[PDB]
């Protein structure tokens, strides 16, 4: 078997910057190396074949260079759509081998997210368990802490978080925080809050609401 | 097994005496219940007849004819069910059991040929048909028998045709007998009455006491008055109990009749309830083991490997019928007419009879003898149900080599109720059936072959299923000269098992094979082609694999598994010539591909969308 | 045009068996190859098996060898991958792939991929809660509303807004496993301030493994 | 050749009892569950029951669940429909049919047995005239008939001049009267000139009562 | 209780043409249709099963189609041997019910009825009954309905209509209607008539009874 070791998977760059992705084969591979691009949630598509020839429909900015066992996928001018996972697959032997993917994000301006609070609905209250949702969107970078305050207190070990993948246009992310409380204890207090602390926040921003009042 | 199948021959002569006797012995050795008929004809003097002592029930009819033995022991027989009758009128026939009354002058003290006296001390039931006894110049006591006791009350056909002529002064019934109606002279041969001395309305009884009345579902005599005490169940015998029906195998709710499996379900086989059908029969959804699936039901191979009739949603597949199955029913043989239906018949239903006329013609039908080059119809055949009769083969064919792919023959239809094969009147030298690996049921006869070896060498036991099966040698070409000439297998043939001469036919061999011949070895490094081993088969390496002895040339079929391509590498494949590449999926060849220094079938760096006439020295289309 | 259709994705239990079908439309499978390739979540792609349908030659990867099996039919013009003795790790998006016939061996035309989830967990219908625009969740002239779909398994759950006709300010979220083993998404949309009060919004959640199709309205 | 001879069909009182026997022949009896399907007079088909010989089980429509029984005598290839707890709406022809697959579509059918249920004894028919007049007809064609009324058991045969006038004669199917007694007409059209001299005789034969009656339908002072 | 219906009630058509018979089920059955052909007075013969495939030996002049809740039998070349009743049966759920019937008859001229009337015969009058007979011979088609007019109104329950089958040579539809009354019922009125609502003669015709002369 032949292994493809790729360049580090962090290549945050702005538009127009020359971006290089390095692929090294375990043994000699000749020029049988194809670069595929795949945005998450879709299918990969051949973008450069035989290490030298651009494929039909691919803008001329993309290029490929070969030297020994070192293959460099080069983008002269970065584009917002040029965010995906890139794989330098080889077919020199019977089982084709891929890489670990070079997650090429976009170096953009530090984005301050938009924030929202979602209490359980009336029907959701009647369900038997209340979910409090703290929603963020469009924050650059990714790093942002979220905390839950019940009577202005720490709430950890029960809150759960999820993050969206980088936007194809905004190049940012969106986070959801679910705090699930049984209505046996959800009625102990009256005001619920969530605080968000982000590198794009000058100060942590908190949103609170007094429960039960419509 | 306690259940066998009887013959069906009526008055037809034996194929051979020394074969007929052994056929009878193999069919009725330890059998207790005889499905089908029971036929004894042309028994020579001093016949053994010991194997008949343990037969208790007959499901067809009993026939005895043209015998010279003085006594036929059938004591333990109790019931004759008369499912199918002899001449549609009789279920116990005993006729012509004596000397032909022509010359045959006996010497002093010599017993004349003929049955001396019937001896049946337990036969006290006949469920249908009548009795036919006549022309017995040595029989005694046949007239002093109360036959209306033996017959069943439902059997309205109580017609008896009995003769009394005899040439010997029969001794009187012994004084110990009651009513002077005795089977024989010995004291224990007095008839036991079970239908004329019973209580009011009692079909059967132990004796002349009103508490001796049998259960309502026994057959003949009872040890006790409970249905588990019958001497023979009248209708069904479920696990030692006499019942009217086998339990249903599906439970239905009274509101929707939705099917739910019932663990205690029983299938019906003869007059017995069996948990699972025997090996050869087919289980239908109605709950009865059979042999031919009903309409719109087709054989399907089960997960446990069994065969069962399943329902067809679409029209059932075009099953290629044989002979005697559905509409070629009374058709005797295969002419040049019906043979055309047998094109592309991988599975055939029914027999294949071959009378000599097939290879001797019939002027009335304007049918010439079928061509030895007319047998290509039977080439992709893989399964036959029913027998396979053979009484004509071409001389140009030295054997029955036609059926090289017939894997299974099942004895669902036997020639005379006994025979699944036959090889009589032939001149062949071997068989060559290299794919026949199962022989469902019935004896296989190979008869009157003067040029035939390979009958003492065929692996028999590995094909049969039941102990009742047997194979019979008769008039076969002597094994002594077969060995002297050397008509046996060869070394690669495992265990001396084969079908004919030459290394082609071996049921198994130690080494590998290359399609139809057991080989000495494969050709991995040494050999004219290169072959890799797989399931003991020598698959040839791809041609582009450079044959490099000392190194494994190829690791499988495709081009990718070559050790090193002989000519060029179009990665990941081996090529003899680096082919001209193509731009699109839809075919178009702008060349655009040349081999590199080491054979890497590189693409042409030059590009010519206008198909430039100028061509590069490497073969690329050179830009104008 | 060249299209590949993959079918058979869905929930399965450990030790079970499943079958995937790749049907090719717009081109003949008689002169190309077929590669089934896994996409393990959070991981790089992985090559599984190759079959040539003209003569039906098969080669498998070492890891999945023995368990999986592949076949094809030229007359029906398609390929099949039957997977047996599935493990927990085989949770993946499976992809069908082609090749360029000759002189071209890049995977030019891929499939669409189908999910296979092996978790020995039950299926629970999604519960929808309409998150309406409140007095404290607005942003100037942009009002954010949406639908909270909760407790569905296995993922995904296709959420459509106006049947996908309108895509302005649409932000679906990945499904996050809870402590209960059930995922929840929050399809959030943003609309102009004047837009509300004249056209109410509807969210259509479809959870195929539960076959649950719920339409709901979000209004003040 | 598959054939299912039904028998046992005959008159039986309301709320009575009968034992139809469907003697099968031409196929392996114990491989096909058999069905009883009744076609009423002038009605679409119904489905009474089905029986599986080996188990002896029965599956029927709910309306007859507590009144009909099925029995199998596999010794005689018969099949006994024990009909009991009868009613007026039981008169039908009981087609004994064969399931093809045990899935309730049939292919081979019997001729049927007209099981007739009514408390009406065998009765002699009544003959009445339908003589025309010089004005009762139209053109050169003339219509004259005989009417057979109030006879219970089918059938009755009607002939004209011992069958000498088989030309333009219509005999409509019998009609069930208030009781089980039936009635029918038998008219014929003849040339108008023949009315003067040609004799017209109507012969009605009733075999179940063994009564033959001849009637004269010539116009009497008409 | 799947009430399997069919249409049209009557399908009159000559030889060598195309006609259709529609069978619609109460509920949804995937493929559970068995089409039967029955002659007037003999056992039914299976024609179609699974709604498309013809039974063995059945002529290929026609073949049904459909599924779900709609099935159809389409005649391609009608022949004299195919003038008989037809039905459909759903063998899917309990309790496997049949259709209702659809006849096929040969179309021809539209000949008007030959209508005759009769007075009750005195042999019945002395027998304490009364029967009035109306005859309509040699008209086409069967659509002709008979209105039994008694004076200026009409009644019901005493009119039994007996129609012969499709005639062999002329292929018309002879018919009779019988009005049954008590003996004293006869001496209540004199005007008895039978009119025909037929597309034959332009207007319905009233026939006169011979009272005084006979
Ligand atoms: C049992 O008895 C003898 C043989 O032992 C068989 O023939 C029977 O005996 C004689 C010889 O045929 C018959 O009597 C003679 O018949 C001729 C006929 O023309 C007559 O002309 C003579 O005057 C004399 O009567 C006798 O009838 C005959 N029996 C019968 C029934 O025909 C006999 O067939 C043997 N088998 C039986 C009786 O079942
Ligand atoms: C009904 O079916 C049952 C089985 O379902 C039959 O029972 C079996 O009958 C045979 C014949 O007698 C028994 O074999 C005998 O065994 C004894 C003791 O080992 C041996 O001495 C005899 O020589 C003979 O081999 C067998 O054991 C018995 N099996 C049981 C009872 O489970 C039965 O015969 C059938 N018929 C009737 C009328 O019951
Ligand atoms: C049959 O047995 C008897 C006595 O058991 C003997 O005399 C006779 O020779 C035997 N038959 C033959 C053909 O040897
Ligand atoms: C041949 O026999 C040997 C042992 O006798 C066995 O191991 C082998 O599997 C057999 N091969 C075949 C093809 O039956
Ligand atoms: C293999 O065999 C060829 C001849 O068939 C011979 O020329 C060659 O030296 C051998 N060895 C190798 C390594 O090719």
């Amino acid at each position: 078997d032949i292994q493809m070791t790729q360049s580090p998977s962090s290549l945050s760059a702005s538009v127009g910057d020359r971006v290089t992705i390095t692929c090294r084969a375990s043994q000699d591979v000749n020029t049988a190396v194809a670069w595929y691009q795949q945005k998450p949630g879709k299918a990969p598509k051949l973008l450069i074949y035989s290490a030298s020839f651009l494929y039909s429909g691919v803008p001329s900015r993309f290029s490929g260079s070969r030297s020994g066992t070192d293959f460099t996928l080069t983008i002269s001018s970065l584009q917002p759509e040029d965010f995906a996972t890139y794989y330098c697959q080889q077919h020199y032997t019977t089982p084709p081998t891929f890489g670990q993917g070079t997650k090429v994000e976009i170096k953009r301006t530090v984005a301050a997210p938009s924030v929202f609070i979602f209490p359980p609905s009336d029907e959701q209250l009647k369900s038997g368990t209340a979910s409090v949702v703290c929603l963020l969107n469009n924050f650059y970078p990714r790093e942002a802490k979220v905390q839950w305050k019940v009577d202005n207190a720490l709430q950890s070990g029960n809150s759960q978080e999820s993050v969206t993948e980088q936007d194809s246009k905004d190049s940012t992310y969106s986070l959801s925080s679910t705090l699930t409380l049984s209505k046996a204890d959800y009625e102990k207090h009256k005001v619920y809050a969530c605080e968000v602390t982000h590198q794009g926040l000058s100060s942590p921003v908190t949103k609170s609401f007094n429960r039960g009042e419509c | 097994t306690q259940v066998c199948t009887g013959t069906d021959m009526k008055l037809r002569l034996p194929a051979s005496p020394e074969t007929h006797l052994d056929m009878l012995r193999h069919l009725y050795q330890g059998c207790q219940v005889v499905q089908g008929n029971l036929e004894l004809t042309y028994l020579p003097t001093n016949a053994s007849l010991s194997f008949l002592q343990d037969i208790q029930e007959v499901q067809g009819y009993v026939l005895i004819a043209h015998n010279q033995v003085r006594q036929v022991p059938l004591q333990r027989l109790r019931i004759v069910r008369g499912t199918q009758l002899f001449e549609d009128n009789y279920a116990l026939a005993v006729l012509d059991n004596g000397d032909p009354l022509n010359n045959t002058t006996p010497v002093t003290g010599a017993s004349p040929g003929g049955l001396r006296e019937l001896q049946l001390r337990s036969l006290t039931e006949i469920l249908k048909g009548g009795v036919l006894i006549q022309r017995n110049p040595q029989l005694c006591y046949q007239d002093t028998i109360l036959w209306k006791d033996i017959f069943h009350k439902n059997n309205q056909l109580a017609l008896t045709l009995i003769d009394t002529n005899r040439s010997r002064a029969c001794h009187p019934c012994s004084p110990m007998c009651k009513g002077s109606r005795c089977w024989g002279e010995s004291s224990e041969d007095c008839q036991s009455l079970t239908r004329t001395v019973c209580a009011g309305g009692c079909a059967r009884c132990k004796g002349p006491l009103p508490t001796d009345c049998c259960h309502e579902q026994c057959a003949a005599g009872c040890t006790g008055p409970k249905h588990s005490d019958c001497l023979a169940c009248l209708h069904f015998n479920h696990s030692g109990i006499c019942e009217l029906h086998c339990p249903a195998l599906v439970t239905y709710n009274t509101d929707t009749f939705e099917s739910m499996p019932n663990p205690e379900g029983r299938y019906t086989f003869g007059a017995s309830c069996v948990t699972a059908c025997p090996y050869n029969y087919l289980s239908t959804d109605v709950g009865s083991c059979t042999l031919v699936c009903p309409l719109h039901n087709q054989e399907v191979t089960a997960e446990d490997g069994t065969q069962r009739c399943e329902k067809c949603s679409k029209p059932c597949a075009r099953v290629c019928y044989g002979l005697g199955m559905e509409h070629l029913r009374e058709v005797r043989a295969v002419t040049s007419a019906n043979i055309q239906e047998f094109a592309g018949c991988k599975k055939i239903f029914g027999s294949l009879a071959f009378l000599p006329e097939s290879f001797d013609g019939d002027p009335a039908s304007n049918t010439a003898p079928l061509q030895p080059e007319q047998l290509q119809v039977f080439e992709t055949l893989e399964e036959i149900t029913g027998y396979l009769y053979i009484s004509a083969w071409p001389d140009s064919l030295p054997d029955l080599s036609v059926f090289q792919n017939l894997q299974v023959i099942r004895g669902r239809i036997l020639h005379n109720g006994a025979y699944s094969l036959t090889l009589q009147g032939l001149g062949i030298s071997w068989l060559g059936l290299r794919s026949l690996r199962e022989l469902g049921s019935g004896l296989a006869l190979i008869h009157h072959n003067t040029h035939l070896c390979f009958v003492h060498t065929v692996p028999w036991d590995q094909l049969f299923r039941n102990p009742h099966q047997a194979l019979l040698h008769t008039a076969n070409r002597p094994e002594d000269e077969c060995v002297g000439e050397g008509l046996a297998c060869h070394q690669l043939c495992a265990r001396g098992h084969c079908w004919g001469p030459g290394p082609t036919q071996c049921v198994n061999c130690s080494q590998f094979l290359r399609g139809q011949e057991c080989v000495e070895e494969c050709r991995v490094l040494q050999g004219l082609p290169r072959e890799y081993v797989n399931a003991r088969h020598c698959l040839p390496c791809h041609p582009e694999c450079q044959p490099q002895n000392g190194s494994v040339t190829c690791f499988g079929p495709e081009a990718d598994q070559c050790v090193a391509c002989a000519h060029y590498k179009d990665p990941p494949f081996c090529v003899a010539r680096c082919p001209s590449g193509v731009k699109p999926d839809l075919s178009y060849m702008p060349i655009w591909k040349f081999p590199d220094e080491e054979g890497a079938c590189q693409p042409c760096p030059i590009n010519c969308t206008h198909s430039c006439v100028d061509l590069d020295d490497k073969g690329c289309p050179a830009e104008q | 045009e060249v299209q590949l259709v993959e079918s058979g994705g869905g929930l399965v239990q450990p030790g079970g068996s499943l079958r995937l079908s790749c049907a090719a439309s717009g081109f003949n499978i008689k002169d190309t190859y077929i590669h089934w390739v896994r996409q393990a979540p959070g991981k790089g792609l992985e090559w599984v098996a190759r079959i040539y349908p003209t003569n039906g030659y098969t080669r498998y990867a070492d890891s999945v060898k023995g368990r999986f099996t592949i076949s094809a039919d030229t007359s029906k013009n398609t390929a099949y991958l039957q997977m047996n003795s599935l493990r927990a790790e085989d949770t993946a998006v499976y992809y069908c792939s082609r090749w360029g016939g000759d002189g071209f061996y890049a995977m030019d035309y891929w499939g669409q991929g189908t999910l296979v989830t092996v978790s020995s967990a039950s299926t629970k219908g999604p519960s929808v809660f309409p998150l309406a625009p409140s007095s404290k969740s607005t942003s100037g002239g942009t009002a954010a509303l949406g639908c909270l779909v909760k407790d569905y398994f296995p993922e995904p759950v296709t959420v459509s807004w106006n049947s996908g006709a309108l895509t302005s300010g649409v932000h679906t979220f990945p499904a996050v496993l809870q402590s209960s083993g059930l995922y929840s998404l929050s399809s959030v949309v943003t609309v102009p301030s004047s837009s509300l009060g004249t056209q109410t919004y509807i969210c259509n959640v479809n959870h195929k493994p539960s076959n649950t199709k719920v339409d709901k309205k979000v209004e003040p």
